[PDB]
């Protein structure tokens, strides 16, 4: 089939990755214009995304230049966070770099060494502005805040950021030696709150408990249990087939009935009243369920097992056969606590602890998700403000800085490359462009200037582009940790110079 | 309805079908003679430097092209060698009368004429033909490493003749008596060395299939009785499509087992039927060859049917329709079998075939693209060298007479004419085309050459002739570039009428329309 | 002019008054940086000041007229 | 269909062979760069590797298709060289154009560039025509799977992957009997692994593991059953496959196969072979009954798997479950499945310290492309290391050698009065295109980068000193390590030159048009 050559592989290349690095732009740096997501292809929808990896997927990938970026910021924000946005922008602003280097017809070998080399030497330059905000814990737990101050930024948050702030700092406190991700459970909800998040005391639970049964238990000790039936039992006696008439399609039902009946006794052998079976059941069966004395709650979370699986001292297993199998799970009070016009078994009577389940009541699930990222990357970059106490100066104060030796440096250090690591020097510059402009301050007095007022030492002195000003990095709080500014350039570093370098696209 | 048309219109048209299909062949034939690519089909792609093959190949649109092929044809039959000339002679004649039909001029005589110029020379052909059997050596396998030397020089390798001529000469001996591709059929190798070949006058198996072990299977048989089988033994074999319910009870191992089984006496079918080198056409199986390599009953499957063939027409022995062979000559017998690896292939090699009338090649090229030209030489040589042996009345090759006799024919021009110096000027000319387009689809120069060869035509001479490779004056039987006389007989007779014939058609009738 | 990548030779002599250099500059003579001895290859200040005065001007002075206007 | 003959046949030729060699051109070496190249599948593959172009190269113009063909070629056996000599076709190629524009016939072009070729392969003899053993030749080989290895991206901190090779070839086939053994070599490949996880395993290494962990985890020295038995449903090719639904068939059945395969169990445990591989394997419920046996035992086999679990151990081949007898025991050195510190990788290891007829060279990796990256690496790497291991014959690359066969190609040219005279020489310009790609990839100009190695070899005469190859600012071949088996060169050039040669004695084209397949 079809073999293409340079100009367009490298010209898709740059198209792509570009189209796609300013589409969160003005939401990038502080926020300029915000990113409107209309869905007008798959659905007919008014969407507002300011997330690289939200709008990736949504907008068509399938460029496959736009499917490096797509994946390499993907990627990044999924290991050190917040780093689609970033990385999806950052190689859209090397593209034009060598771009005009390309045009300028500049060896491909030497923009990739260079920048590869400069992405060195501003990480380096990078390592150094890097400062620890972490050296006390209490002042670490105020590193954990500033840190997590600059990941919570940008997005669309009505009062959510301020539990998530606490939290992903209280996530690394209790666990001592990385954050909770995981003993934080995720519970994204629509109650009686438009905005929420909060602790949830075990796992709360969603149904509608009627008929006889009891709605409340007391003095739970939960078997833990994967293996049940829904409308019928898995046992020898499971299967039946029968219908040889019409009448037969009415009773082959009613015999379902049959099936639930006998485990409702199977419960009472191991005479244990809280047993979790987590599939479903529904009011007649919660009719059946409540004869016996053993009751099957239904949906128990296997995450909130988990979560009861660490505190409680129990275990978190599949399928199940007897109570020692796996470690019985043990709460306080299981009880069904309405929410609005709808009840919710609430596994209760543990609180926290090893884990944490964190309930978010929005208004809508969107600003649920939104958060989730704010926090899911301001956990990570708070276990990097772990082992890294180091916080370098947000509102791309390093990336100025980071362009300041390099700059210097490409002069001096490469006497040819500086072609490539000028342009280094030189994009790194672009995102307090896009912002300062948007902040209606005149970039061109910032990127530079601000630039060599921290990249000549005032690093606290910075991007405080919601004021369009100068701002200061630690007096506003905005940095974040030193390995959240590293890896997102590695990613965005071969982001872009992958498609530089290639040459050709085959096509089955 | 019914299309129709006549006279010049149609037979110009006639004569313009024609002349578009010779130009196919045109510079093809030769070392320096061109080859042909020809992609007929889309995935489809064809390469042959003989017309006849690419006759077949290519699609015949006209009369004239259908008209053309077996001329062309008919000279390939003959020494193997000779369509694409052909081709060329046909019409040759058809652009020196487009000056007669743009007169209109043409009394009939123009065919009838150039008959008995056709007669003059395959007459002459035979006079100045001389045996080559009786004549060279007392031997006569020299006199065929000669042709195979000259026959295996004229469109590869002359590196490796010295070497290959000698062996030319003894696939001929066991090829005659039979005269067959298949028995000297070659195995191609690669990789052990580059660019050579070896005669193995027993047949040989390029596939066979063994598992369960190899090194522990026994590879070789110092007396094998060759099952030459079509059979297959699959993984399970099956009798039935169902009958009752894969899981059930007792129905479960009661398949298996017995699905084993049926295997078995098929298995042991083959092993008590004498054979102990097995060749099966169809593959045996993996838990045949479990069972196989189990027997150490050396096996083989994904078999050739002409390794079949060539082990039958070798050992006189048969391919078999049935597992067990009673008979030694339905079975396939010798008296050494080896799998042995000529650069590290698995062979099953058979000498000690009692008629062994099957001579193998093992042959190593240069590269992945430069190996078919190399063998063709091999493959030529025997079908000349051969064709020397057949007819041993041999001229000079390389159209050393032609010039001669286009001398010797418009001499007639001179002696001939009332008319037809014309005629026999024409006719004379149109010989001299076929190597002078070898002198020039190498790209040399002929009227240069070949007028010097007639310089020395003059002097009377005829043999002389050029070295397509030098592409020089010479004698070619001096030279020793050698065909029979009836090659250059056949080829005149066989263009002759072909340009005579449709020159009789004015008209052609297409009932089907078009 | 003289046929020769400029940007490393540039950078190359970058290279030097990045790190400041006097008596290296490049040289298209040889085609490459050599030597600043005042070889002939270091040359009068007085043109250059002169120059270096005139065209310096003639950009940011017409760049006063984007406001030209014509009688034509 | 048309015919297409002479400088249109030739223009034909012309693109795509040209046209193909420029991608690859610049895709050649290391600093060759790379392509993303994606299909109608939706797939994506960023290639520098020409081989893997070719093959990921679906392209018409049959003779693009003849490339795919001929680096395969020197792909096996060679190694290294796969895209060089597609870019020097079209190197000799346009090089032939303009003799034809000249009026050198297209038989004259042909064969001045072939003879020429004969002194270079000839030439090429002069560099380095060393013979070694293996264990020396670890060192060349190393120093070359650096480049091979290296030029696939990452040899770095790897002699894991340099050095099993020095035992691939080695264990599977002789150093003299030369015979392309990389089909006995097993090279496999997981995911999940890392680059610096590289094995060599002498033996075959079956995924599937025991049972049960319960179950003993090393079975003694062989006693392997050999077993071709179900069970589990053997896929058996005689019935009407049904499940049962009832209940009453669901007792009849389960007390059935209870009793079968724990006395197939058992009579393996009397078999007296205390490993049952099973190419037709294990389901759960024979498990509980091989548990409840005690006898370590394998799963689900691959059909000829246990075959080769038979002749890459030497093992005695067990057929059926109706043949069993106590006699025959497949040949494990110790059975174990093995988690290499990647626990997510678990294979068993047949391990052969006594019969070992398929070599494993088991490399890892992050991901797909990584191991292959990995795997046409540790290929290629053993490949060109074949060739060292069993001839270590060596000619430095990029350029050094083409200027050194140029050389003498060129006056030797002129020194034949032949018309070929300047086909020959003409010949020896095409070389260039060598070090001149290579200038570009390493990013460097060419046309003096190359002269370089012309005033090395005008001095040096040899490939000792180069260009860069790796772009290190270091202008060397022997001393960059940049090593090329002599034979490749050999082989690379004869493969070209030849192949094109047909190209250039097919001048007769039938086709609808210029280029087909």
């Amino acid at each position: 089939a079809d073999e293409e050559r340079a100009e367009t592989a490298r010209l898709t290349s740059f198209i792509g990755a570009i189209a796609i690095g300013d589409l969160v732009k003005s939401t990038l740096g502080p926020k300029g214009m915000d990113k409107i997501l209309l869905s007008s292809g798959r659905d007919a929808s008014l969407m507002v995304t300011n997330d690289g990896a939200t709008i990736l997927k949504n907008i068509g990938v399938d460029n496959p230049a736009a499917k490096v970026l797509v994946d390499m910021s993907r990627v990044q924000d999924d290991e050190v966070g917040d780093g689609t946005t970033s990385v999806t922008v950052l190689a859209a602003e090397l593209l034009r770099e060598a771009e005009s280097l390309i045009a300028k017809k500049i060896h491909p070998q030497t923009i990739i060494a260079g920048w590869r080399e400069a992405t060195k030497a501003a990480r380096e330059a990078l390592l150094s502005s890097a400062v620890d905000h972490g050296s006390d814990e209490v002042k670490f737990r105020q590193d954990l805040m500033n840190i997590a101050g600059t990941t919570l930024s940008s997005k669309l948050l009505t009062h959510h950021k301020d539990h998530f702030t606490k939290l992903a700092v209280e996530a690394v406190l209790r666990l001592k030696g990385s954050g909770n991700l995981e003993a934080i459970h995720i519970i994204k909800k629509l109650g009686g709150s438009l905005a929420d998040s909060y602790l949830d005391e075990g796992f709360l639970l969603d149904k509608k408990i009627g008929v006889n049964q009891p709605k409340r238990i007391e003095n739970a000790k939960i078997l833990i249990a994967n293996t049940g039936m829904d409308t019928d039992k898995i046992k020898i006696f499971g299967s039946r087939v029968r219908v040889d008439s019409t009448a037969k399609v009415a009773e082959i039902e009613h015999a379902e009935k049959e099936k639930m009946k006998e485990k409702v006794e199977r419960i009472l052998k191991h005479g244990i009243n809280c047993f979790i079976n987590r599939q479903l059941i529904y009011n007649y069966p919660e009719q059946l369920f409540g004869a016996a004395g053993v009751m099957a709650i239904e949906h128990a979370d296997f995450a909130g097992v988990e979560r009861l699986a660490l505190v409680t001292g129990g275990e978190i297993a599949s399928t199940f056969d007897h109570p020692e199998l796996v470690k019985l799970g043990s709460c306080k009070l299981i009880e069904e606590v309405m929410i609005g016009e709808d009840k919710l078994i609430h596994f209760s009577g543990v609180a926290l602890g090893e884990a944490c389940t964190i309930v978010l009541r929005g208004a809508t699930q969107q600003i649920l998700d939104e958060a989730e990222r704010s926090l899911h990357d301001a956990l990570c970059v708070l276990a990097q403000t772990v082992k890294d106490s180091r916080t370098v100066y947000g509102g791309g104060c390093s990336e100025m800085l980071m362009a300041h030796a390099v700059t210097q440096l490409a002069n001096r250090t490469p006497g040819k490359e500086a072609v490539a690591m000028e342009s280094y020097a030189k994009a790194l510059r672009m995102l307090p462009t896009i912002i300062a402009d948007n902040a209606g301050y005149d970039s061109a007095d910032l990127v530079a200037q601000l630039r060599a007022a921290h990249s000549e030492g005032n690093t606290t002195a910075g991007l405080d582009m919601r004021e369009g000003t100068i701002g200061d990095m630690a007096i506003l709080g905005i940095t974040e940790s030193f390995q959240v500014k590293r890896q997102v350039l590695l990613s965005a570093a071969e982001a872009a110079e992958v498609i530089l370098r290639v040459d050709n696209i085959i096509k089955a | 309805g019914t299309d129709s048309s006549q006279g010049i219109p149609q037979l110009v048209s006639n004569i313009s079908a024609c002349q578009v299909i010779a130009e196919a062949v045109r510079t093809t034939l030769g070392p320096r003679g061109m080859d042909k690519l020809i992609v007929d089909g889309r995935g489809k792609a064809t390469i042959s430097n003989d017309g006849a093959t690419i006759l077949k190949l290519l699609d015949v649109v006209h009369p004239a092209a259908k008209t053309l092929v077996d001329i062309a044809k008919s000279q390939d039959a003959e020494v193997g060698d000779g369509t694409t000339s052909v081709t060329l002679l046909a019409a040759e004649f058809l652009k020196q009368v487009k000056p007669y039909v743009e007169e209109g001029l043409h009394p009939q005589i123009i065919i009838r004429a150039f008959r008995t110029a056709t007669q003059l020379a395959v007459n002459k052909i035979k006079e100045i033909a001389v045996t080559v059997k009786k004549a060279d050596k007392v031997e006569q396998r020299k006199l065929l490493e000669k042709c195979a030397m000259t026959a295996l020089s004229s469109k590869l390798i002359s590196q490796q003749k010295a070497f290959f001529a000698k062996m030319v000469v003894d696939a001929v001996m066991m090829l005659d008596d039979l005269l067959q591709l298949k028995m000297i059929g070659i195995k191609k190798v690669q990789g052990g060395a580059l660019e050579d070949s070896q005669l193995v006058a027993g047949v040989a198996f390029k596939k066979t299939f063994s598992y369960a072990g190899f090194e522990m299977q026994p590879k070789k048989y110092h007396n094998p009785k060759i099952a030459l089988l079509n059979v297959e033994l699959e993984l399970k074999a099956e009798k039935d499509n169902a009958e009752i319910r894969v899981h059930t009870v007792e129905d479960y191992q009661a398949i298996v087992d017995a699905e084993w089984n049926i295997l078995y006496d098929k298995l042991e079918k083959i092993h008590h039927s004498g054979a102990k080198v097995v060749l099966s056409k169809l593959p045996i199986g993996d838990v045949a060859t479990q069972y196989f390599a189990d027997r150490d009953m050396f096996c083989a499957g994904r078999v050739p049917e002409e390794d079949l063939k060539r082990t039958m027409m070798a050992c006189g022995g048969s391919i078999q329709t049935s597992v067990n062979a009673l008979s030694a000559d339905v079975l396939g017998r010798c008296q050494v079998f080896e799998e042995t690896q000529i650069g590290g292939e698995r062979y099953n090699f058979f000498t000690g075939c009692p008629k062994a009338k099957t001579c193998t090649f093992i042959l190593r090229g240069g590269a992945e693209q430069f190996m078919e030209e190399t063998e063709r030489s091999l493959h030529d040589a025997i079908m000349i060298v051969r064709r020397a042996i057949k007819n041993d009345s041999v001229v000079a090759g390389g159209g050393a007479i032609e010039m001669e006799l286009s001398k010797y024919l418009r001499d007639y021009s001179r002696t001939i004419p009332g008319k037809q110096q014309l005629l026999i000027g024409a006719y004379a000319k149109a010989l001299e085309i076929i190597p002078r387009q070898l002198c020039d689809n190498a790209g040399f120069d002929a009227t240069n050459i070949l007028n010097k060869l007639r310089a020395r035509h003059a002097q009377g001479g005829t043999w002389y002739g050029v070295d397509i490779n030098n592409e020089d004056i010479a004698d070619n039987f001096e030279a020793f570039v050698w065909e029979p006389a009836m090659v250059r007989i056949n080829a005149l007779t066989a263009a002759s009428e072909a340009a005579c014939l449709i020159v009789s058609v004015d008209e052609t009738i297409k009932n089907p329309r078009s | 002019n003289a046929g020769y990548d400029s940007a490393d030779l540039v950078a190359q002599l970058r290279a030097a008054h990045s790190e400041g250099n006097t008596t290296a500059g490049l040289d298209m003579r040889e085609g490459t940086i050599g030597d600043m001895a005042i070889l002939g290859i270091t040359e009068s200040f007085q043109v250059k000041r002169q120059v270096l005065l005139s065209a310096a001007e003639a950009a940011e002075v017409i760049l006063r007229v984007d406001n030209i206007i014509k009688a034509a | 269909k048309s015919r297409l003959m002479g400088l249109e046949a030739l223009k034909s030729h012309i693109m795509a062979a040209k046209a193909v060699a420029n991608t690859m051109r610049t895709s050649l070496g290391p600093n060759g760069l790379d392509k993303m190249m994606v299909d109608k599948d939706g797939d994506v593959t960023v290639t520098n590797d020409g081989a893997t172009i070719l093959s990921m190269m679906d392209v018409d113009h049959q003779i693009a298709k003849l490339m795919v063909e001929l680096s395969k070629s020197q792909d096996d056996e060679i190694g290294d060289g796969t895209t060089g000599v597609v870019v020097l076709a079209g190197a000799l190629l346009e090089e032939a154009e303009q003799l034809l524009d000249r009026g050198i016939h297209p038989i004259r072009i042909a064969d001045g560039y072939e003879q020429a070729a004969r002194v270079a392969i000839e030439h090429l003899d002069k560099i380095s025509d060393s013979v070694l053993v293996d264990i020396k030749d670890t060192e060349p080989l190393i120093q070359t799977a650096k480049t091979t290895l290296g030029s696939k991206v990452v040899n770095s901190c790897h002699r894991q992957m340099a050095e099993i090779a020095v035992n691939a070839v080695l264990t599977v086939a002789d150093m003299e009997r030369r015979d392309v053994d990389f089909e006995l070599i097993k090279v496999e490949g997981k995911v999940g692994g890392r680059l610096e996880d590289t094995k060599l395993i002498k033996g075959v290494i079956v995924d599937k593991d025991f049972s049960h962990p319960q179950m003993p985890k090393k079975v003694e020295d062989a006693k392997i059953a050999i077993l071709t038995c179900p069970f589990e449903p053997p896929k058996p090719k005689t019935k009407h496959k049904l499940d049962v639904t009832s209940v009453e068939d669901y007792k009849a059945l389960q007390k059935y196969e209870k009793e079968k395969f724990e006395e197939m169990i058992q009579q393996i445990k009397e078999t007296g072979a205390n490993l049952a591989i099973c190419q037709w394997g294990f389901d759960d419920e024979a498990n509980h009954l091989l548990l409840q046996n005690n006898l370590p035992a394998v799963r689900w086999v691959g059909g000829p798997e246990i075959e080769l679990i038979a002749i890459a151990t030497g093992g005695r081949i067990v057929p059926r479950f109706s043949e069993l007898t106590a006699e025959k025991l497949g040949f494990a050195g110790l059975v174990q499945e093995i988690s290499f510190g990647t626990t997510k990788d678990k294979m068993l290891v047949i391990e052969q310290c006594k019969n070992s007829r398929a070599v494993t060279i088991f490399i890892r990796g992050g991901n797909k492309m990584i191991i292959e990256e990995a795997k046409r690496s540790l290929h290629d790497a053993l490949c060109v290391i074949r060739n060292l291991i069993r001839d270590n014959r060596v000619v430095y690359g990029g350029g050094a050698a083409e200027i050194s066969c140029a050389l003498a190609v060129s006056q030797e040219a002129d020194k034949c009065p032949t018309l070929e005279q300047y086909a020959m020489r003409a010949f020896a310009d095409a070389l260039e295109v060598i070090p001149m790609a290579l200038s570009e990839n390493s990013g460097m100009n060419p046309i003096q980068t190359m002269t370089e190695v012309r005033a090395r070899q005008v001095k040096e005469m040899n490939p000792a000193l180069g260009i860069d190859c790796l772009h290190k600012g270091t202008n060397d071949m022997k001393q960059q390590h940049v090593i090329e088996t002599l034979i490749g060169k050999k082989q690379q050039i004869s493969l070209a030159t030849q192949m094109v040669r047909m190209i250039l004695k097919i001048d007769d084209i039938r086709k609808p048009g210029e280029s087909e397949e």
